[PDB]
């Protein structure tokens, strides 16, 4: 899965997520390309947690999205929560270590303290550190300041994400 | 100029997207260029063998194009990418298609420098995928090394066929025959692929209007969670990790549950303040 965001001179925002559904799909390969695997989640489309998104207010436009399978909205929600409540730059927030939940487990990007682990233990979530950066996604975003007319962005180092504006 | 920007998970996609925009192109035209480049240079993650979705929000219009794969009569879906891009071009684009495929074609034919992430992806995938068909990705039996130039001649051929014939170059003819043989999918299912145009889900959150991806995508779930986090004021606990985490776990299982019971009807109503009010 890959997510990109584009904003043009007309202020049109595209937010797109494309995928093969596992890295190199099924791995089957023909005519120079890899074939997707289809999750069983005729011409039916399966359910996906992909969620390309745009947010707009007077004065601000945001295009945002992420890869990360069934974790996607778990990845995006704390990011947008912190951003809209003033915690810092979208890029700093994106850089912050992440966590997601799967049934009763909390997957954590860093080693948490015994202090916080035990609070979660009697909650009672158990905690497990995931060793793949790609597991916690790859958030890509652009933000247009609509007053002043400037575009900034953020990319996720977990995927070597970057951004540019004019 | 005028202001414009690209954010993507590969620097060559960023570069090619910026090039389109610098020369006066639209967000849609750049997105087609970017999508095809990513299929070439970030090939582990997306491409012509897959699908996707695209949200387009202009001053005057909101559109969601669904080009996710469809199930035929391993599990491989009929690829939607090529049909998506052509549909997007014909209905929302500006420049002719041929021009937009050319940057991707150049990276296929001339090559690009592989990075550390593609090497590692190949390394980790080798047990699942490595076959006698994959020699260009595993030179001398090992994952192609960071810094090395990867040239994709077969893919250039396919992309040039699509460049010349349109979507028929993928969904019919020799390419369609290749897909049929490899995926065990009928020529009929391949040719019958259709894109869906959908209305974006629209809600509000923190004084923002929010446009997101509708069913079968999960924009409803994301917006519910955002609205739940706003209402429950979880941000007040952001400095207190166990509380923040626990409260986020609660919000996510509520929303995931709601998606589940409704996997088996208005998405705008599902992200409304009143719907969020009743969520438990
Ligand atoms: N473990 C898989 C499946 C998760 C799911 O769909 O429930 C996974 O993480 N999939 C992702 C892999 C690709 C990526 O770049 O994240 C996905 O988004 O398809």
């Amino acid at each position: 899965t890959t997510h990109f965001v584009i904003i043009d001179r007309d202020g049109t925002v595209v937010s797109s997520t494309n995928t093969l559904s596992n890295f190199f799909g099924t791995g089957k390969y023909t005519a120079g390309f890899f074939l997707n695997n289809q999750l069983q989640n005729p011409g039916k489309r399966s359910r996906t947690f992909m969620a390309p998104t745009v947010l707009k207010k007077d004065g601000e436009t945001i295009g945002i999205g992420s890869p990360g399978g069934n974790r996607i909205p778990q990845i995006l929600t704390p990011i947008l929560d912190k951003y809209t409540h003033g915690k810092g730059s979208l890029q700093d927030i994106i850089n912050e270590y992440r966590f997601t939940f799967e049934k009763n487990t909390a997957y954590t990007e860093i080693q948490l303290s015994s202090e916080v682990k035990n609070e979660l233990s009697r909650k009672g979530l158990n905690v497990k550190k995931k060793v793949s950066p790609a597991f916690f996604g790859g958030v890509q975003a652009l933000i247009k300041d609509e007053r002043d007319n400037v575009i900034t962005g953020a990319g996720d180092g977990r995927r070597n994400g970057t951004w540019k504006s004019n | 100029k005028g202001t414009y920007g690209v954010s993507a998970s590969h620097p060559l996609a960023v570069e090619e997207g910026m090039k389109v925009l610098k020369n006066g192109g639209s967000a849609v035209d750049a997105a087609i260029v970017v999508s095809y480049v990513l299929g070439v240079v970030e090939l582990h993650a997306s491409g012509i063998g897959g699908g996707g979705g695209m949200l387009i929000i202009s001053k005057d219009k909101e559109t969601f194009i669904d080009y996710r794969e469809t199930t035929p009569y391993p599990h491989i879906g009929v690829p939607g990418f090529v049909a998506g891009m052509e549909y997007i071009h014909d209905n929302y684009g500006s420049l002719p298609m041929g021009e937009l495929l050319q940057p991707a074609i150049n990276y296929a034919e001339k090559g690009f420098k592989v990075d550390d992430s593609l090497t590692m992806r190949l390394d980790l995938a080798k047990p699942r995928i490595y076959s006698d068909k994959l020699s260009i990705f595993y030179p001398n039996g090992e994952p192609i090394e960071t810094g090395e130039t990867l040239i994709q001649t077969d893919l250039a051929r396919t992309l040039k066929k699509i460049q010349k014939e349109g979507a028929k170059g993928f969904y019919e003819g020799g390419v369609a025959r290749a897909i049929s043989k490899t995926a065990k999918i009928s020529l009929e299912d391949i040719k019958g692929y259709k894109v869906e145009v959908r209305k974006p889900v629209k809600g509000n959150y923190m004084g923002y209007d929010v446009y997101t991806a509708p069913p079968p995508f999960s924009g409803v779930t994301l917006l519910q969670m955002l609205k739940l986090a706003e209402k429950k004021e979880v941000y007040k606990d952001v400095d207190h990790t166990a509380t923040y985490m626990s409260k986020m776990e609660e919000i996510s299982r509520i929303a995931y549950q709601d998606r589940k019971k409704n996997l088996g009807m208005d998405p705008n109503k599902m992200v409304s303040d009143k719907y969020i009010s009743t969520m438990k």
